[PDB]
RNA sequence: AAAAUGAAGACAUUUUAACGAGUAAGGAAACGAAAUGGCGUAAGGACAACAAAAGUAGUAAAGAUUUAAAGUAAUUUAGAU
RNA sequence: AUAAACAUACUUUGAAUCGGCCAAGUCUGGUAAGCAGGACUGGCGAUGCGGGAUGAACCGAACGUCGAGAUAAAGUGCCAAA
RNA sequence: CGAGAAUAGAAACUCUUGAAGAAGUAAAUUAUCUACCCGUCUUGAAACACGGACCAAGGAGUCUAACAUGGAUGCGAAUGA
């Protein structure tokens, strides 16, 4: 089973005149000029982060193959989710070995672990 | 056990049709006396209404204290909210200060009834809960001997000796829009505006309302 | 919008123990439990007053649980507070229930023919209070309180922080 | 919903439905009643047009009746009629002023 | 445009309460009907709400809406300069329609909103007492005339495409 | 911009009433005051000693303390945004007597008279009599019937208008 | 805000109700029903494969460029080079 | 009479601020001023949204993210929904 | 005719599309609606008010000492030493 997962908006709340100047990146920043025209919401810019936009608590944080991520560093690691497996996902962490990456691989199979980096570092 | 839910269902069957009496029973004596008046060449001066109800028609922006305070003690303290008012020297006055920013008129039994099956609610436990049941009508009102939701009707549009108790636990209705005025809501309905007296003919507006 | 006296702000009533002691979160636990089910205003008021902060649960000496307690022969004084020792006067046979007790105060009650108890066992023995006698000490002895005001008032003047030159 | 809140719904409801029952056919029963007397003054008007219309002289009682009652409610007839010109009478003077 | 039947009594010191008020007022509904006959009273006998009992507000329906009756209204207003008495006649049905003609006319011609006209009287004169120059052409018995550049007329608003086929023409009717 | 004497602004508030001067009454030296009467200052100027100030003029105030020549009055005086209580202790010449409890005085008599007769009811065993009923704002008055025998009617209808020249 | 439940679940519990604009300014940390909640930089003391070889790393670290995912956001996570 | 228990009474510690501006069935000096200065209230400053073509103050109405409807000021020949 | 009540009765379905790429999401372009230059002093700035050509790194409430309030802590006619 899995619900039905729901943004109330997919897009990126970039920074004020972040598309202008290079200097200004776009990471999110809250106007605090005294004439700003987006701190003041007028037509047209007025797109600010606030809590309404915030997603189901069901559904928060969950991938969309409808499970939640679990980062895994070993095959030890990935005995504290064998109990949920429907529930969890495993995530080989980014400096894991390939040599270490292939019994991770391997166990989950064992386990019945969904495993999201199964096509990592895959040999030439 | 569960064997009061028998008892308190005829019980509440009795209240209905004793209320019910009263309401036919007064409004045969006023239809026979204008109609024996009638016979006799005689002049027959109606009552005037003892129930008001009044509508918040202006928002919250640009109130005189003055206003600001009333408009509180009568519960109007949104726009389109309705609330039951006692008619009498104190407010009626009340009522003309705050004139521009309401209209008011005189309620018919139906809109009563409508008002409160669909929009009515209780204030229990400082929480807004809608009406649901007798249970709860009891659990509240049961020491004003109102037990059901038809004691509540009754009482409110005869105005009972326990109209204040039964009226305060009564959440001020939620209304929607609907065309308040000819011209405008700038004007008094007299004029053919929006605001001010209505009278019985406050009654096609709260059926567009409720 | 709605036209409200005033917005919703938290009320200002604490209700748990503050700071991290763990025995003292267990005792909110356990009266925040017993008055919940028992409905007691005994638990309620002990709950009440286990969550206040340090300098609003003043001490009471022996004392004034003494002066207290005698017309109270066979009852449990309960003082959710540290109970001190006055030195200056006896200490007569007595129960008290409460926080704390310092070492001399213990030795005192105890050596008396009293006893010193705590919150547990007082739930335990009389949960919702029947031989027990309500006690807090005074607020207003604090010497904080005399610098408080205007030190130019004529009716009630402050008492002047002390500082350069003062005469 | 209305039951649970009204028990009474079910009382007023039966009772309401055989009020309207009935009260729909009372309209039936006087369109039958007015198709009679709308069908005996046609053959009043279509038999006095056709002939008579001088000859204006046509007879006073072509129309016929068609539902019976006894002689006292005969006499109320005139009784009512004579009121209702007397109230007619009574509230045209009043707003005459 | 309604006609209403109003009555009250004065319950005070000032006014015996054995004599009873009567009115005829035009208004759009019995509220502004009452209103008309409060300020009526307090203007000209002392009489407020406060101190005085309603009893009556019955409507009052044309006779025989199906005569064409020839009515004259004796109406006063208030223009820049002062206050004036006028007198004008209309043909109508019924004394609620004639009235709707005079506000409407009296708006027009005179700029005059109908908060400034008071009426004091509306009665029903004959043929040959109507001295309109323009209505003095229509109470005669022969009157005739070809009403001429006729627009077509639409049976209903279903048949009123934007743009038509062929040529347009008026109507001698 | 006024000046900020103690008697500043007086010329119509201490002027005598229109012939009214000379002598006061000698009701006002005899009245006896007891302490919790309701007085109303009201300054006289023919006594200029003594004279209350100027803002407590009119004020109703509470006796808190009666001395050998000086009534003492207690009233509210308004502050900044709070208010604080005044005794001042004034000579009898300068206060009145105060009728603001004239009327609630008078509904004490008639609940202590209905009172009375009940103790004396109950102990003869009849039913007891019911207190007065409380005061209301207007009410609705309720239908009534008029008799046309005794009626007359007067036509209203508007004016026309005659020249005030 | 009020009720219910409460040694550990978990999503900072469950239900109901009311509310949510804002410059200057305030709301330090901790406080189980938590007296606002969190992200990031660097260094110090611990913890990190519980069965005696115990976090990752030449089977490719940090860093850099981008592609995608999670979060209202600060940011985090993973793939490829 | 009406309203009021997340009512009421506060205590302690402290921030910023005291250049203001507009409206008017208001007033004073001035010929007058988008001038100068005041009484009462509401606003702008601190404020976006719908309307007045445009506008700090006017009219409606004050804002968590969205869907569906009934509306307010005001409008319905086209630009422009009617 | 009929409320209460006693007694018996009944709801588990169809079609289309999708690894020959469904639903969603992202990027580019197009089209309708929409959008004045940020920071600052100011009653009021998009202003014909000042600083700003662009990018990277550095960059500004800190430390010592006296007092007070306040939240957590130890002891308590003593506390600290």
């Amino acid at each position: 089973i899995k619900p039905k997962i729901v943004k109330k908006y997919t897009g990126h709340f970039k920074r004020f005149d972040s598309n202008r100047f290079l200097r200004v990146k776009a990471s999110w920043r809250v106007p605090r000029g005294i004439d700003n025209r987006l701190r003041r919401k007028f037509k047209g810019t007025n797109l600010l982060p606030k809590i309404g936009y915030g997603s189901a608590k069901a559904t928060r944080n969950m991938l969309p193959c409808g499970l939640y991520k679990f980062p895994v560093r070993n095959t030890t690691d990935l005995e504290m989710i064998m109990m949920q497996n429907r529930k969890y996902a495993a995530e080989i962490s980014h400096a894991v070995s390939a040599k270490k990456r292939q019994e991770i691989i391997q166990r989950a199979k064992i386990l019945n672990i969904r495993v999201l980096n199964a096509d990592a570092r895959i040999k030439k | 056990c569960k064997a009061r839910c028998q008892a308190f269902r005829k019980e509440v069957i009795l209240r209905t049709i004793k209320n019910h009496k009263d309401i036919e029973a007064a409004k045969k004596a006023v239809y026979t006396a204008k109609k024996n008046a009638e016979i006799n060449g005689d002049l027959y001066a109606e009552a005037d209404p003892k129930l008001i109800v009044a509508i918040r028609i202006r928002g919250i922006n640009g109130v005189s204290p003055k206003i600001k305070k009333i408009l509180k003690l009568l519960r109007l303290r949104q726009i389109n909210n309705a609330v039951f008012i006692k008619a009498n020297a104190s407010t009626i006055k009340m009522l003309r200060l705050v004139d521009p920013y309401v209209t008011y008129g005189y309620p018919t039994l139906e809109t009563v009834q409508k008002l409160i099956y669909k929009r009515g609610a209780l204030k229990i436990n400082g929480n807004r809960m809608p009406i649901t049941s007798n249970c709860m009508i009891k659990k509240a009102l049961g020491d004003k001997d109102v037990v059901c939701v038809d004691d509540l009707v009754h009482e409110i549009y005869t105005v009972g000796k326990h109209f204040k108790e039964v009226n305060n636990k009564l959440a001020p209705f939620k209304l929607n829009g609907a065309k308040i005025a000819e011209k405008n809501k700038k004007i008094h309905f007299i004029l053919g505006g929006g605001f001010g007296n209505r009278e019985l003919l406050i009654n096609k507006l709260l059926a567009n309302m409720i | 919008a709605i036209d409200l006296d005033r917005h919703h702000v938290r009320k200002h009533v604490s209700k748990t123990a503050r700071g991290n002691n763990a025995y003292m979160k267990l005792l909110v636990r356990l009266y925040g439990f017993l008055a919940r089910r028992t409905q007691s205003k005994f638990a309620k008021t002990i709950l009440h007053r286990l969550c206040l902060s340090r300098v609003n649960r003043p001490i009471v000496s022996t004392s004034k649980l003494a002066c207290l307690m005698k017309k109270h022969p066979e009852e449990t004084a309960v003082c959710v507070n540290t109970v001190t020792y006055d030195s200056r006067y006896p200490v007569p046979k007595m129960n008290v229930c409460a926080l704390k007790f310092t070492k001399t105060a213990e030795a005192a009650i105890t050596k008396a023919g009293g006893k010193c108890l705590r919150f547990d066992e007082l739930a335990l023995k009389a949960p919702t209070g029947r031989k027990t006698v309500l006690i807090r000490g005074k607020r207003n002895v604090r010497e904080a309180l005399k610098h408080f005001g205007k030190v130019c008032a004529k009716k009630n003047p402050a008492k002047q922080y002390k500082g350069k030159q003062t005469k | 919903a209305m039951v649970k809140l009204n028990p009474y719904a079910k009382i007023a409801s039966h009772k309401l439905a055989q009020v309207a029952k009935a009260q729909a056919a009372h309209k039936a029963q006087y369109a039958a009643k007015m198709e009679k007397i709308l069908a005996a003054k046609k053959e009043a008007l279509n038999q006095s047009v056709a002939k008579r219309f001088i000859k204006v002289k046509v007879e006073n009682n072509l129309l016929k009746a068609t539902v019976k009652r006894t002689a006292k409610q005969d006499a109320y007839m005139k009784k009512y009629d004579g009121i209702v010109k007397a109230n007619a009478k009574k509230y045209a003077e009043k707003i005459g002023f | 445009m309604k006609e209403y039947y109003i009555t009250a009594r004065c319950t005070d010191k000032a006014h015996n309460p054995n004599e009873i008020f009567r009115s005829r007022v035009f208004a759009p509904n019995y509220v502004v009907a009452k209103s008309k006959f409060w300020m009526m009273l307090k203007k000209q006998h002392k009489v407020k709400k406060i101190n005085a009992e309603l009893l009556q507000c019955q409507p009052i329906f044309e006779k025989n809406p199906t005569v064409v009756k020839n009515y004259q209204i004796f109406l006063r207003y208030v223009s820049a300069g002062g206050i004036h008495n006028i007198t004008k006649q209309y043909r109508d049905v019924t004394r609620v329609g004639a009235v709707r003609q005079m506000y409407n006319d009296l708006a027009s011609q005179y700029r005059t909103r109908q908060d400034k006209i008071q009426l004091i009287s509306i009665t029903t004169v004959g043929d040959k007492a109507v001295k309109n120059p323009v209505l003095h052409q229509f109470v005669g018995h022969h009157v005739k005339f070809p009403m001429v550049h006729c627009k077509p007329v639409i049976a209903s608003k279903r048949f009123n495409l934007p743009i038509k086929a062929g040529k347009l023409t008026t109507k001698l009717c | 911009p006024l000046s900020n004497g103690r008697n500043r602004r007086t010329r119509k508030l201490f002027k005598r009433p229109f012939r009214g001067h000379g002598l006061s009454n000698t009701s006002t030296i005899l009245h006896t005051y007891k302490v919790g009467d309701y007085v109303t200052i009201l300054c006289n100027s023919s006594i200029q000693h003594g004279l209350p100030y100027k803002a407590f003029h009119g004020k109703t105030g509470r006796v808190w303390n009666v001395n050998p020549h000086a009534i003492g009055v207690m009233v509210n005086k308004k502050v900044n945004n709070r208010i604080v209580v005044k005794r001042l202790h004034i000579s009898p010449e300068h206060i009145k007597p105060s009728g603001c409890q004239k009327d609630f005085l008078e509904r004490k008599a008639a609940v202590a008279a209905i009172r009375k007769q009940n103790i004396q009811l109950k102990k003869e065993g009849k039913p007891l009599l019911p207190l007065p009923a409380k005061r209301l704002p207007k009410q609705p008055r309720p239908a009534e019937l008029i008799k046309g025998a005794d009626i007359k009617f007067t036509t209203v209808a508007p004016l026309k208008f005659e020249e005030l020249y």
